[PDB]
């Protein structure tokens, strides 16, 4: 287990860790969150009371570094901090009367599902997408822009996912220009598996990450970029048979934690009506089609 | 995009634009079988490729060898109109390049784009206006080339005859489609006005009569007359 010390809680806010949330009231006694558990990656975020703009987090990996969140009055937010002093955040933790101001992280011993939501995503990539390489965790919210928005305004403050242009040269290749906008195999397969991410697996993560951002966040870019790395898969007519399986239960995780109430705005009807029923891959996603359909049929 | 509302001037400035049509790309007849069902044959069909300031058409003969052997031709023949257009820009000197081309069906955009992606700077849009460039093979030299062709070829026309020596371009387009309109709409009476005069007649080089400018207003009144009377038809007003 793992803890996240919060110096104080002087402004009212809904705190979020991993797929949980609660909230503190202003200059409530909050000290954090208490018995996370570690190997994976976390996020931690937030949005103010008297502010609902701007929602915005931390990625983190407990493995890299002993975290705590304190508010900052000039620039009003939560920071993350690390604390290169692990005797003092070991006394700071294991301190009695600290744990009694901290909730506890709530995982029923069933749930596999942080795990299912972020099995591929991983922090070295994350730090890859979101740059500021000073600190060991990354900083996301609601307003940054993607690089691929920006080429369509602040280059440190992006979101460095992999550009996906289905009418770019780099999606088509001269001579192929009817086949590969049909079949996007070539820019799946050749493109971005063999020479972009090189595997499968860190496609996925960054298809989790940005599910996660716009769902976290409501990053209008990072839901572009979940879409648009779905739509690439279900439109290849040639995609590995490990993939497609994988991705039913990727997507089927991620439409399951949707929150009911946010399908207005984080599924994107078109892209969603291609894949289950006019694409290549539309019957290799039986198990999302099926919790689609029964949890989001106005949308079908 | 707009292009009308007294915004369509713009059409004949010294950007260059074509409008390409594919209306009459994939042409078919349509005949009983022998066991009674009903088959289509191809006949070779056209790229309509105009420039309106100019009059310039580059007609791309579309041999019915293209289809052999494919599927889903009304989709191919959409890309196949954006490869041929694609190509034709591409042979085309930089100066001559155009910097918009305006598809006549919105269908036309994706593959045109998808084609053009080598030259960015080249803006690809959907017309706003209804264009009777379907007619084109009304036109009797026109579809006479087309249904003699024997191959793939492409073959050069200016559709304004001589009328810019005496007209401006914006002038002409709007009489060229108040013909192709009144050949759309009533093809044998409107080519019966055309040829109502024996001593007016088309020059070997061009493809419609010699007529002089009072002539030109007589003709577009019958025109306009002939349209309006088949709308009154049609609807019955
Ligand atoms: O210096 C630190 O490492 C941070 C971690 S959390 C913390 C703290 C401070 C004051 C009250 N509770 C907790 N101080």
């Amino acid at each position: 287990m793992n803890t996240v010390p919060f110096t104080s809680a002087p402004i009212e806010v809904t705190i979020g860790i991993d797929q949980y949330s609660f909230n503190v009231k202003e200059n409530q006694p909050f000290h954090g969150i208490k018995d996370i558990p570690i190997g994976h990656v976390h996020v931690i975020h937030f949005q103010h009371a008297d502010n609902s703009s701007m929602r915005y987090g931390y990625w983190f990996d407990c493995r890299m570094g002993n975290f705590y969140i304190q508010y900052d009055p000039k620039d009003g937010l939560y920071k993350m901090m690390e604390e290169r002093d692990g005797a003092k955040f070991e006394n700071i933790v294991h301190n009695f009367k600290e744990r009694q101001m901290m909730v506890s992280y709530p995982k029923i011993d069933e749930d596999d599902t942080w795990y299912n939501l972020t099995e591929f995503v991983q922090m070295d990539k994350i730090r890859k997408i979101v740059r500021k390489d000073e600190n060991q965790f990354s900083y996301v919210d609601s307003s940054m822009t993607t690089v691929q928005e920006n080429e369509l305004s602040d280059p440190a403050h992006s979101l460095n996912y992999t550009v996906i242009n289905f009418k770019s040269r780099e999606a088509i290749r001269p001579g192929h220009e009817m086949e590969d906008f049909l079949d996007k195999s070539y820019y799946l397969n050749t493109v971005m598996l063999q020479g972009i991410f090189k595997n499968s697996s860190n496609y996925f993560g960054e298809l989790q990450f940005a599910f996660l951002n716009a769902m976290f966040f409501g990053n209008y870019g990072s839901s572009l970029q979940w879409h648009a790395m779905i739509e690439l898969i279900c439109s290849s007519a040639t995609v590995p048979k490990h993939m497609l399986d994988k991705l039913d239960e990727i997507l089927y995780y991620q439409i399951k934690t949707l929150p009911e109430q946010y399908s207005d705005i984080l599924l994107n009807e078109r892209v969603w009506n291609i894949c289950l029923y006019s694409s290549f891959q539309k019957n290799s996603l039986h198990n999302t089609e099926k919790i689609m359909e029964n949890k989001y049929p106005e949308l079908l | 995009g707009a292009m009308n509302s007294s915004n369509y001037a713009e059409l004949f400035n010294n950007d260059i634009k074509l409008f390409v049509d594919d209306t009459n790309v994939y042409r078919v007849t349509v005949h009983k079988t022998f066991e009674g069902n009903v088959a289509t044959k191809a006949i070779n069909g056209c790229i309509f490729t105009l420039n309106p300031k100019t009059g310039h058409l580059f007609l791309k003969i579309i041999h019915t060898s293209v289809w052999a052997g494919q599927k889903r031709l009304s989709q191919l023949a959409k890309w196949k109109t954006a490869e041929e257009v694609s190509a034709l820009v591409r042979s085309l000197p930089k100066e001559e390049q155009p910097k918009q081309i305006i598809v006549t069906r919105k269908a036309m955009l994706d593959p045109l784009e998808v084609h053009m992606l080598d030259f960015p700077n080249i803006a690809i849009r959907p017309t706003e206006l209804r264009l009777p460039f379907s007619a084109a093979m009304s036109i009797d030299k026109l579809s006479d080339v087309v249904m003699k062709a024997t191959e793939p070829q492409m073959v050069l026309f200016n559709i304004y005859d001589d009328w810019l020596d005496r007209i401006s371009s914006y002038t002409a387009f709007s009489r060229l489609t108040l013909l192709l309109r009144a050949l759309k709409t009533n093809e044998e009476s409107a080519k019966m006005i055309l040829l109502s005069d024996p001593t007016i007649t088309i020059k070997s080089y061009h493809l419609w009569p010699s007529f002089t400018d009072e002539q030109w207003i007589t003709i577009e009144s019958q025109m306009r007359d002939l349209i309006l009377t088949e709308y009154g038809r049609k609807y019955n007003v």
